[PDB]
């Protein structure tokens, strides 16, 4: 699988000795899909529960190939927080399947909370949740698809060739 | 890029504290110089073991307890210590020295973060890096001194032959 | 223009103090443009004279996102030389003109040398090629567009957006 | 990522020659050894300049004119020097040492690539790289032997009072 190998091998090469290496690898890893997908931005909603109760909370946002990490990164303290029956992220943590939305205003589920607070409008996204036996530790997507109208069944494959590694990562 | 960024940091930071092997001084001025600039903190302060003691001399000589306050717990315990808030001051993230064994040998405390409102959990592992060196170069410093005082004294006699 | 400002600086940041690294740029670039694209690879041709003859000969190929910068480096002894008169790329430095070629097979001055040789398989294609005043330093090429038939108007925005940078690098 | 790569390459060897400041032999061995597997040669041996000639000890001890050979050329021209066929010999990639000033105080040889034809024009800044940590530590590793060993004689002779 030739230029996978390079691109994972080769950003593995650019992750410092620190942290949170382990986010900063999914972050590089997200910057490539970006490249590879022509995709706007992707993000990580990482996904935890208290008592019982799932939920879903930003963790990256904007995520892109000339992107920092520290700014990509959210901050604990403001950290927007969903039950899985509210938004697309919620909804693909709660199903644990797949999702590639062409137009996120004929999607029940999609909410645009996080796009009244931020400003940035979204149109269409892959969605995909990064599982441990039954259950879920992240939601992942790739945003805006940038040079068609919406993310090709080929461009699938790819972000689902790439979200192993993630997985295998995130564990 | 920053893990990348945080290596050229220390390879350039190692190679500043071994220029000063000769001076325990000035070395020791480097580890506070180049700790607070690391980290970003408002001031830092580094003690050395004496014993029973902390002897934080940073240009006056400081002794006190070396299981007293701060420095003294984190000295007993040979591990790291972050405060979000303290109660100029706030914050202070403190470090162990210890040498090749892993006997902590100094202690070193830096205060309030410049730019935020503490310690990054990361500002740890980044200081536990540099930590490193400078216990290695601590312990050849202060093995260094040793010889050149003795040795001194060894000839002074001499001379008077 | 944001995520290029983080590509390009994070990319600068992956740079060994060692070459030929103002090479090891241009293919980390590259790297980045075939993930952008979604192109299978890209390459670049240098661009020469010998007594007033320009020639152009193979450089970097097979550059990826996962590829290596001394399998990718052509040995300056096995380098495939072009006289202007022959290939698209060869053709792009004589015009000192851009193309999107969709169908290589229906493009005289595509010259299938370099096929026969490595095995490869060319189908479509961007060629720019990299000036200073009147005269040619490198073609740069990214071939086969992965998730569509041809390279896209769009993509041609992504890729000159790119080759401003490496221009100003290969100088 | 080749680049990235020949720096923690060099911050390690960095902090491998200066943990043997102690003793010039040793270090002078860990010099050879690194400069081996930085550039990949078969052999690399070393030569500290002795006032008008080139001392390779590098074990048994072998002088030499300073000025003779291939050694000696670098050593007088203070320059780099590749070579391509040296006409199991091959190729050598030979290079200077210089202290703070740029005064060549020794010089290195590396004898036959291994995959490969000669040296990569790359294995040259990478050897000059390197180049700097070794006249570094061979000037301070000799500045220090100088000292134990008159600090020794001076009280070999004190005893005696």
């Amino acid at each position: 699988r030739l230029e996978e190998c390079n691109i994972l091998f080769e950003l593995l090469t650019e992750i410092q000795d620190e942290a949170g290496s382990m986010e900063k690898i999914v972050h590089k890893t997200l910057q490539r899909l970006s490249q590879l997908l022509a995709a706007d931005r992707c993000s990580m909603f990482i996904c935890r529960s208290r008592n019982g109760i799932p939920e879903v909370a930003t963790r990256l946002l904007n995520v892109t190939p000339t992107s920092k990490f520290e700014d990509n990164l959210v901050n604990p303290d403001k950290e927007t927080v969903f039950p899985l029956d509210i938004g697309i992220a919620g909804w693909v943590a709660h199903t644990k399947k797949f999702f590639n939305i062409p137009d996120v205003k004929k999607n029940n589920h999609f909410s645009d909370y996080l796009d009244k607070k931020t400003g940035y409008t979204t149109v269409n996204m892959m969605a995909i949740p990064i599982t441990q036996g039954k259950e879920v530790l992240a939601v992942v997507m790739a945003l805006n698809k940038l040079n068609a109208s919406e993310f090709s069944k080929e461009d699938e494959e790819v972000f689902k060739k790439y979200l192993n590694f993630i997985s295998l990562v995130l564990r | 890029q920053k893990l990348k960024c945080e290596c050229q940091a220390l390879l350039q930071v190692a190679k500043n504290l071994f220029t000063h092997l000769d001076d325990v001084s000035v070395l020791l001025q480097e580890i506070i110089t180049e700790a607070r600039n690391l980290s970003n903190a408002e001031i830092c302060s580094v003690f050395l073991l004496d014993q029973n003691e902390l002897v934080a001399k940073v240009s006056y000589e400081i002794r006190i307890p070396a299981d007293q306050g701060i420095a003294g717990h984190v000295a007993t315990t040979g591990q790291i210590l972050n405060i979000p808030d303290a109660y100029r001051t706030r914050n202070i993230l403190c470090f162990p020295i210890k040498n090749e064994n892993q006997e902590v040998i100094g202690v070193a405390e830096l205060v309030n973060k410049i730019n935020g409102p503490w310690f990054s959990k990361f500002d740890e592992d980044l200081a536990t890096a540099f930590s490193i060196y400078c216990g290695i170069s601590i312990a050849h410093s202060l093995l260094y001194k040793k010889v050149n005082e003795a040795q001194y004294r060894s000839h002074l006699a001499n001379e008077m032959m």
